[PDB]
């Protein structure tokens, strides 16, 4: 049993144990099971169970939300706002809407990975229908001001969607305090099974297989019970990796604005070298099951490869 | 084209010399329904492309398999 | 009692059997299905054919459960 | 409806069952989470919270048993 | 995926059949969950499960379901049979007969009975691995209680005349036990055509789960045993029954295939490596277990310890029978495993015949 | 005859060198351990060699002599 450097998520045994009886009965459905899963997903994000719809993943959730609001307002609201660093599915859906006659603005991100709230608040048009901003940047590991964006959108009577696929279970989310109207959730991001996702659709005035739905609900419940422990643990391991790299390489810098970092995603940039097979940057990931041995092995291999590639380029 | 005829020759037990582009499967190649299903599945295994049952039913000659996409 | 559905069952059983995460189970599955349909070729009793189709459907369910659960335990 | 020796027996059972995980990440995570859990919940006086933690510990023990044994039946070397 | 030759593990020859595990999943789920999450039907579901398993095991060996008792394996079944019949009949039956090539557990139990005061005779085997029926028929005493001869030899892979032994034992009112652990599900067994009174069955030898076995105890006429100086978990019993049913439906196909692959392995090894001999009578050999001895390989073939006591009983020399290989072929064995095994065997034998073991032998 | 191996395992798990290996020493009073480290200690003794210790006998192991006289008393 060897190790693997830190660059989906593993299936939490509590989740697989929760979905086993439903897997057995699925080859050869339950309203109660799907209702419990609905209550679990809702309870994680601070929503009501009636506001949760199960999809095949965060991709279908994004298309349902963005394409649903956009296609519903194809009469007098053909403008949408999103980020240029969104996931590939969100960008693809916005390009499809652009092909159907919608004007879409892709807001740039600053060198910190956070969106400019002044640029967003100044980009709203009278015919703007939906604002879709990801909850966290999965590449730099920075948090977007979701609560402030929600306040700006609710103050201007414009619907707010967010792709929380890389944020659910990793940072606290309250769908009311952040004034969120639509949210996308992916199962295999929170140690749940692949092929299942969810979407939050606000209902208050401010055919996915059953084992997969059960698995998503179980993953959300375990995440709710483990968010604090996982946050402390992953924070410690992240500081260990970053500090151990800084101790041996006095010229590496960490991309992204500090004080707005979620611990799971680290992004370190190296000076005179790039492309490390096991300027550009390298994104390390640390999760619930990451061990100290994986962190130390990753720091050792990373130091070795950086030192070698710097000793193979003629410079001074 | 080399992969299609090569796979047909490999599964049906034919060398690279009897690889005729125009031979019937059931009458000129000594095959059955099972060998046909396994053959189509082998074609779906060589290249990362899937073939539905309706389009597979129309594949009764060699030229149907030779470049269909 | 179904002509096309027997071929569809053969195709489905082979396709699902190819997804076995283990080598011995995958090879045994493809071999046993191939040899099984080949052996029961040219059967005339419709009762025996229906029985064989039922056993093939149950075994298809077994292959599905074991492939999916085994894949859920198959760490790569 | 639990005592001190029964809690220590529960700790022993969860550690013993967790050590039988066929995978490295699950085994290490289980042993680490159980150690940190009992150490963290050490010196709790409210009996309601103690009973809740013991019940959750028994449920998690059942999960560890099922997953360890079934996974062991699927763990091809 | 990297292959493994067919001589590394004896358990590797009988992996857990996915149909068996599929039969065992619900009972595993309802088992390893502490008895506060179980439903108010676990007792019935378990009595019904164990009855179905009894019917499956019994139906495979041609017995009545009431005659099947579940144990932890063929070892406990052996102790129950020999020690049960011997200790129960300590009144007028103090003699037991067995073979010198039996399994280690049976020989150990017979040595225990010998230490507690029972007279046991270990019948020698001929150079073919088969016992002499005249020696067995001439060794029965008026106080002989049990004759225990295994159905298949786990080392050489030879079949004993179980039906004839049963006829001889029933002709002189002697109980007949057999260790069928390597035979159940692989060769046909009928406890009625063969005058068998007690039988041992192993779960993991017949592609079932580990830690479960069975014992057949005849009831018409009734055979009795004494309890030994506990309850096997239900999912394992379910697994044994499922393995027996699958074995009953797959025995002929598996025997044809295993015969083909066995003949391929032996022919390919003998074709490239001369001076090779096959232990055991080929005319009474089960193909799943092959045992080959190689000539000019001095010392030992490492892959200090004792040699083989089964090969010593078939009259094989110390050096010839010391370096021997037992190949195993099962339900899931592929042709690539056979060819890779014959290649590795050719390479290792060719390498070891040109070397001498004195170098590794002197490492202190 | 096997007390040295027990003392070696106790020394390995509790983090004590081969100089403070005193016979007849309490785990909680003379070695700076607690109930959790004791449970892991008994599990280590039953984990090195394939022998099992029940909960009743494991609870009685609070000193070194208890562990030395329980692995020999159940052979
Ligand atoms: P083609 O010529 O159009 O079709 C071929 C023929 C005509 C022969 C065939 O399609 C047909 O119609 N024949 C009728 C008789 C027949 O074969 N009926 C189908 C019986 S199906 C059967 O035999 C079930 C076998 C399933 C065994 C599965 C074993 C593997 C289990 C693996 C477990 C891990
Ligand atoms: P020791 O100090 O001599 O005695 C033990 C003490 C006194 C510390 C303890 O028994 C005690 O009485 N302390 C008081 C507080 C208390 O009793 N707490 C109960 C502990 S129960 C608990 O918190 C366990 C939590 C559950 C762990 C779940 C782990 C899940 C892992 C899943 C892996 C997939």
């Amino acid at each position: 049993e060897m190790l693997r450097p830190l660059y989906t998520t593993p299936l939490d045994p509590r989740v697989l144990d929760a979905m086993l009886p439903y897997l057995i009965n699925y080859y050869g459905e339950s309203e109660a099971a799907m209702e419990r899963a609905r209550q679990q997903v809702a309870s994680l994000i601070g929503a009501d169970p009636r506001e949760i719809i199960f999809t095949s993943g965060a991709t279908e959730s994004n298309n349902i939300a963005i394409k649903g609001v956009a296609r519903f307002y194809r009469s007098r609201k053909k403008h949408l706002i999103t980020t240029q660093t969104e996931h590939k599915c969100v960008l693809d859906s916005c390009r499809s809407l652009e092909a159907e006659g919608f004007q879409v603005t892709y807001l740039p991100v600053q060198k910190s990975g956070i969106i400019d709230l002044k640029e967003l608040e100044a980009a709203i048009q009278p015919d703007t229908s939906l604002v879709s901003v990801m909850t966290v940047n999965n590449e730099i590991g920075v948090k977007q001001p979701i609560a402030e964006i929600g306040r700006i959108c609710s103050s201007r009577k414009v619907y707010f969607h967010t792709d929380a696929a890389q944020a659910v279970g990793k940072i606290p989310l309250d769908v009311n305090d952040m004034k969120i109207d639509l949210m996308s959730i992916s199962g295999h991001k929170i140690y749940g099974p692949k092929g299942v996702g969810a979407i939050y659709i606000r209902r208050r005035p401010r055919t996915v297989p059953t084992p997969l739905v059960v698995g998503l609900g179980a993953a959300c419940e375990v995440a709710q019970q483990e968010m604090e422990y996982d946050h402390k643990r992953i924070s410690k391991l992240s500081e260990r990796l970053i500090q151990n790299i800084m101790k041996s390489l006095p010229d590496v810098v960490m991309n992204g604005d500090p004080k707005h970092h979620y611990p799971g995603c680290i992004n370190l940039s190296f000076a005179y070298v790039e492309g490390e097979s096991l300027h550009s940057s390298i994104r390390f990931g640390i999760g619930r099951f990451t061990t100290e041995e994986e962190v130390d092995y990753t720091v050792e291999k990373c130091i070795q490869h950086v030192k070698r590639l710097r000793e193979m380029s003629p410079l001074w | 084209e080399e992969r299609v005829k090569k796979i047909i020759g490999e599964q049906l037990g034919v060398k690279q010399e009897e690889v005729t582009n125009n031979a019937s499967f059931v009458e000129d190649l000594g095959a059955d329904s099972l060998d046909t299903v396994e053959l189509v599945m082998a074609l779906e295994e060589e290249f990362d492309t899937e073939i539905p049952d309706e389009e597979a039913e129309k594949i009764t000659t060699v030229q149907a398999a030779i470049d269909y996409i | 009692s179904s002509r096309a559905q027997v071929l569809a069952l053969y195709r489905a059983m082979l396709r699902e059997s190819k997804r076995f995460s283990a080598y011995n189970y995958r090879t045994y599955a493809v071999r046993r299905i191939r040899d099984a349909f080949r052996e029961n070729k040219n059967v005339k009793d419709p009762v025996e054919i229906q029985t064989l189709v039922n056993k093939a459907k149950r075994d298809l369910g077994v292959i599905r459960r074991q492939v999916h659960i085994g894949q859920l335990y198959s760490t790569d």
